[PDB]
């Protein structure tokens, strides 16, 4: 059986190192701490069907991620005036 | 300055006064962080001297001298 | 759906029998102008029992499967039984949807239109 | 499981890949509101939208001030027509159209007729054509509009714009025409033409869903009552939020079809001759719906005597097709076509990115499948027979 | 050069990562048309139509069966008004709404004016809230809708939406709610409110523009006269080819919107309160236009006194912001500010993907070009010289 | 544009003169109700040359820009040259657009008060 | 000066290239043959400047395959029952 | 069969017939074919060998025999 510490610990550094490589300051910003902001909220979830519940929803999103990340990066702009 | 940055990163990802952040010192056992914390340090410590750290290096920096020690030893 | 698909992917009983005989009755309802016509023969021995049927139909996929449906299942069954086929149980075992109930009926029509021509030869 | 071919561009079309492209920016970064007159992400947003209202208006031989942006040809069609009707109630209520035209033409018209108006509904001929002269002696004094389709959507056939403009200049009547199946596939110039309202559809020339255009005459003055109230975006004609992202997509499958129909005709017109050709050497008793003189090669409508068309599209399960559909067939039943011919008919659809390996596919298979559907069919069995058909008691 | 940062979410929002995600395989492989009944580009583009109309109705606490895809807002407050007021009009004439409404809402009531219509447009309070009682008093035996948004797009002031649900049930009038401006802000529940009628809008809630959607409901059965005439897509109640693409991003900005909720009003609330305080303790004469007792966080509407608020946009030359804005002010005069403040008032919008960095540099850039402003304005220099401004002979 | 936004970034001539010297004209026209209010000073020598002038503007940048325009325009002009300052010449240097081609105007009523104001004083 | 014969035909390559990579059937055939048919039509062209405006459409439309191959990628599906 | 499926991909390529796809004769003096044709032959027999023929590479192969010995030298 697969570890759900061992994954949900892999799928947030893959999570935040995939967000950091967002174009845009506000899907970014957002993604960084959306992630940061879940995972500590569901930290005390017991029920072993509710975490795989969870843990499967963030295999989902770190998809989506990806694909955003690089279709961001395809089509990018400058940047704001408050990254400078 | 020096490369005791590691020392203020640590400080400023657990929260903890620069007094407190002791070389001897490990972020679980001694600054109260938790797996989420440390994933977030590890990060923080790449993005500061610009170097990949990776999975089986990242699971020895537990303490702070083993943080100074993986990056002073990595340029 | 795959229950209707399957009476034109894998056709039963495809044909004709002989009009001129009198253990065959033929049954031919619907019109080409409504899109729907259904010709159905069954062939009886002389104990009453269907033993055999065939069926050609011109109309969309459900209408073919509900008379290839039908005439599967007046073989083996006398002429009494096969008057009780009803056009609720054709479209209950091909999941029919509502605007295609009437072919249900149309092959319920097509059953007693055959069984029909044959009591009508019985006569003497 | 492996996917149908796609031969149903009539129905709606893919995005061409020029298009998307040209899309994307606006809906990642550029995400502005074009109606946003005070910062960056406002005029950015509103200098792709004239652009794109340019890009139509060349396309079309157009002013850009001509241009309205809809959601579709389908909101076009009820602005063309009930716009212009309503507007000139107080003293024309007679409205002209065909009985070919597609539901929403002959929806709104209806509509029109509970609140007091007289339609004319002109019929066909048998090729499909209205008859020039029979819509000459149907404008009355108090004839608002005409309203003619430059494309069929279901047989393909062509109607005569330009003639048709002619006669409704001459008289003073508005002429709108429902371009939805011919923008970018065949010539179409306002002016040449003597159009003074045009639909147009994103989706049927490769741009995306949900987007269309009107084209509204300017010089002589065409009004129209607008029907969509709110803060009177599109010169007061059409109020709402106009879609960015969706009038650049439009504007650049204009730009896109006019660089590309020349060449889209040819190819297309070859292989609409092959897959005619091909079937009706290969199969008896198969029409055509709709004169070839006067014909879009890449709507191609065909009936298959002794089979229905449900079970021939179900009986090709790996074509995606359609019959009697709208984009049983009034357009068939004004053709003259025969009630059990018109179960019998297929609209076939050829585009842009259609290959030749898809029309011999296609080909083969519907030959097959005709042969399999009259060996199952009553009424082939019959004929087969010599059997008039005309000749039976039936329902 | 480098981008200004965007605080204008209430004019419109950027896509939702997830939402472009999803959306993005219909604008490349499954581009099929949802009402092509007969192939498989047909089924799957169906299939995700309902699947969206279920995430849309989830979110409010509908039927999916009451929920209608449009091409936005402004097109669900036309069927909601036009379609009730039309169904009814030979027994009822006589329509409520307040004077505080998107400008869509109020120009389709001017416009059934016109159509001999009887219009009553409610004030609201010095708070913008309407008075509950003055709204049961207007309503008349022959009242046929009654008509309030649920977040006004200007102040972001919150109307009893569950008050007025509870009047006009109880009088068996129809209720509807443009709730643009609130669907995934703040909770909505149609049964809970009693809500018969409700507008949405994509491009509100972080998904696409140019698409949108109307409940309506279903038990006690509401009934509407349809505008769009065509096909009898969407059940007869909004003719159209439904753009898949589209809808498939309203229904997963709606599910994000359901799961996000909480945690963003959160976020906004503490950032709003962040900007509305420390500009206020930085500079005198600033005043926020609604009562924050009823009121969305995410909608602050400023007034800076003798400052013009074009001129504080400009001066504030890298933020995106509005003043007066239709997402001189109607809004601001029927709340009974003082015309010369009502040039002065400016909208800044917060959202989902704001940060506490930008709210920061806007606050400092206000706060910094307000005192310049007043530095050349001369309202405030006579103020200063202790002059009343409201006893000079002007014009 | 361009050119109205730098009259803000870069202010100019913005404050106050005497307005009891019997050498300055004060014109102060427009209203707060609607949203443009404009005061422009001018200083005028013993020859009839405008030495100085100083303005104050509350209104959009269109209109900012417009008296800070005026204000720089009658600069080194006597009275009578600085009445010939025409609402149009003031719109063409800004590039202006219809919808605030108003600002202009009161930018011309506002040097027209400020030139009344000192002749006013200049009777005895 | 670049060399417009040394661009054309390294366009040529290049965009070919590209376009055989396009995941959906369609678009692929459609943009192969569309080169193809493209350059051979344009092959006689004189005008020096028409010649360049042409290489500089060619080279956007080499962007427009790459993104458009790329986003293909990311969201690919099953091929049609002509592939097999 | 034998790796002389080069002619084969030259014949179609070119629209000759097998007969004067000789090993001497070259693609644009013998083969009637112009710069437009030899990209596609290098691209053809680079899909049909599964092999990458990069540009100092493919300006060699002029000549029948050429593609014969390049195809021969790389697997
Ligand atoms: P560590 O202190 O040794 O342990 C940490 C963990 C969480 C492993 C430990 O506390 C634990 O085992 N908890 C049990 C409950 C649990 O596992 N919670 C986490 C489940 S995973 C989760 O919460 C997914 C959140 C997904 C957020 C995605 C946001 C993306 C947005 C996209 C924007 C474009
Ligand atoms: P070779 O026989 O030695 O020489 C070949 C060339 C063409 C270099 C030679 O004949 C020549 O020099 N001709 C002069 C004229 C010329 O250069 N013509 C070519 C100009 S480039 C061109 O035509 C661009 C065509 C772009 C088509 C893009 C289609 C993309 C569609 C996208 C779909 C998603
Ligand atoms: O918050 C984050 O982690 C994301 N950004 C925040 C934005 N940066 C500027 C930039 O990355 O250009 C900080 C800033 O706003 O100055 C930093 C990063 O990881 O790259
Ligand atoms: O025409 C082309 O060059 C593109 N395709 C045509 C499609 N292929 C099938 C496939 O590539 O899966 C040939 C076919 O249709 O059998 C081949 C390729 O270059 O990959
Ligand atoms: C598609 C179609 C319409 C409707 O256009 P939409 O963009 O779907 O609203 C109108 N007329 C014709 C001929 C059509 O084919
Ligand atoms: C945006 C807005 C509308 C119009 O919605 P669209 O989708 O742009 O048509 C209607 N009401 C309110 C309150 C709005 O903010």
């Amino acid at each position: 059986a697969a570890s759900s510490r061992a994954q949900v610990l892999a799928l947030y550094r893959a999570m935040l190192r995939e967000s950091k490589r967002f174009s845009a300051y506000n899907y970014r910003t957002y993604a960084v701490r959306r992630i940061r902001d879940a995972f500590r909220e569901n930290k005390n979830v017991k029920d072993p069907v509710e975490i795989q519940t969870l843990v499967n929803k963030a295999k989902r999103d770190l998809g989506v991620i990806r694909r955003q990340v690089h279709i961001g990066q395809l089509y990018s702009t400058d940047k704001l005036i408050i990254e400078n | 300055t020096i490369e005791e940055r590691v020392k203020k990163i640590i400080g400023e990802q657990l929260g903890v006064k620069q007094e407190e952040v002791t070389n001897n010192a490990s972020f679980v056992e001694d600054l109260g962080a938790d797996s989420l914390d440390t994933v977030e340090l590890v990060m923080a410590l790449e993005e500061e001297f610009d170097t990949e750290i990776p999975d089986e290096e990242a699971e020895k920096i537990t303490t702070v001298q083993a943080a100074i020690d993986y990056i002073n030893g990595h340029q | 759906h795959k229950k209707v698909v399957d009476h034109y992917e894998n056709p039963r009983n495809v044909g004709s029998l002989d009009k001129t005989s009198k253990n065959v009755g033929t049954g031919l309802v619907g019109a080409p102008a409504c899109g729907d016509v259904m010709k159905l023969q069954i062939q009886v021995d002389e104990k009453g029992k269907i033993v055999d049927a065939r069926f050609k139909t011109f109309g969309c996929g459900s209408a073919i499967a509900s008379s290839s449906l039908a005439t599967e299942w007046v073989k083996g069954k006398t002429v009494e039984e096969a008057l009780t086929i009803k056009n609720t149980d054709i479209a209950k075992e091909l999941c029919l949807p509502p605007v295609k109930l009437h072919c249900s009926m149309l092959a319920e029509d097509a059953i007693k239109a055959a069984l029909a021509d044959y009591k009508l030869k019985q006569e003497p | 499981s492996l996917r149908p071919l796609y031969m149903d561009v009539q129905a709606t079309t893919p995005l061409d890949p020029r298009v998307l492209d040209a899309m994307l920016p606006y809906l990642i970064n550029y995400y502005g509101n074009p109606h946003s007159r005070t910062h960056a992400y406002g005029w950015e947003s509103e200098a792709a939208m004239e652009r794109a209202r340019q890009q139509v208006a060349s396309l079309i031989g157009a002013d850009p001030r001509e241009i309205i942006f809809t959601s579709g040809a389908t909101e076009s069609n009820n602005i063309a027509i009930k716009g212009v009707a309503r507007f000139y109630r107080s003293r024309k209520k007679h409205l002209i159209t065909t009985q070919t035209e597609h539901k929403c033409v002959l929806d709104s018209c209806r509509s029109l007729e509970a609140e007091g108006f007289q339609v004319t509904y002109l019929p066909v001929q048998k090729s499909g054509i209205i008859d020039l002269k029979e819509l000459e002696a149907a404008i009355q004094p108090d004839t608002s509009l005409v309203s003619v389709m430059t494309v069929n959507n279901e047989i393909g056939v062509k109607q005569p714009i330009a003639e048709i403009g002619r006669i409704c200049s001459s008289r003073k009547v508005y002429f709108h025409t429902d371009a939805a199946q011919a923008v970018g596939k065949i010539p179409l110039d306002v002016n040449d033409m003597k159009i003074d309202l045009m639909s147009i559809s994103g989706h049927k020339i490769y741009g995306p869903k949900g987007v269309g255009a009107i084209y509204i005459r300017r010089r002589p003055r065409v009004r129209v009552e607008a029907l969509q109230s709110g803060g009177g975006q599109e010169r007061g004609m059409r109020s709402g939020t106009v879609p960015t992202p969706l009038v650049v997509g439009l504007g650049a499958a204009c730009e896109v079809a006019q660089q590309e129909m020349e060449y889209d005709h040819k190819r297309i017109s070859k292989l609409s001759e092959r897959l005619i050709q091909n079937i009706m050497k290969s199969l008896p008793d198969v029409v055509m719906n709709g004169d070839p003189k006067h014909h879009y090669p890449g709507c191609i409508n065909l009936s298959f005597a002794y089979v229905e068309g449900e079970s021939l599209l179900m009986a090709l399960k790996d074509v995606a097709l359609s019959s009697g559909s709208a984009c049983p067939s009034y357009v068939l039943r004004a053709i003259g076509t025969d009630e059990d011919l018109a179960h019998s008919s297929i609209r076939f659809g050829i585009g842009r990115f259609t290959t030749e390996e898809e029309v011999d596919y296609t080909v083969e298979k519907c030959i097959q499948h005709v042969k399999r559907l009259r060996e199952m069919s009553p009424l082939w069995e019959m004929v087969q027979d010599g059997i008039d058909l005309k000749s039976i008691k039936w329902t």
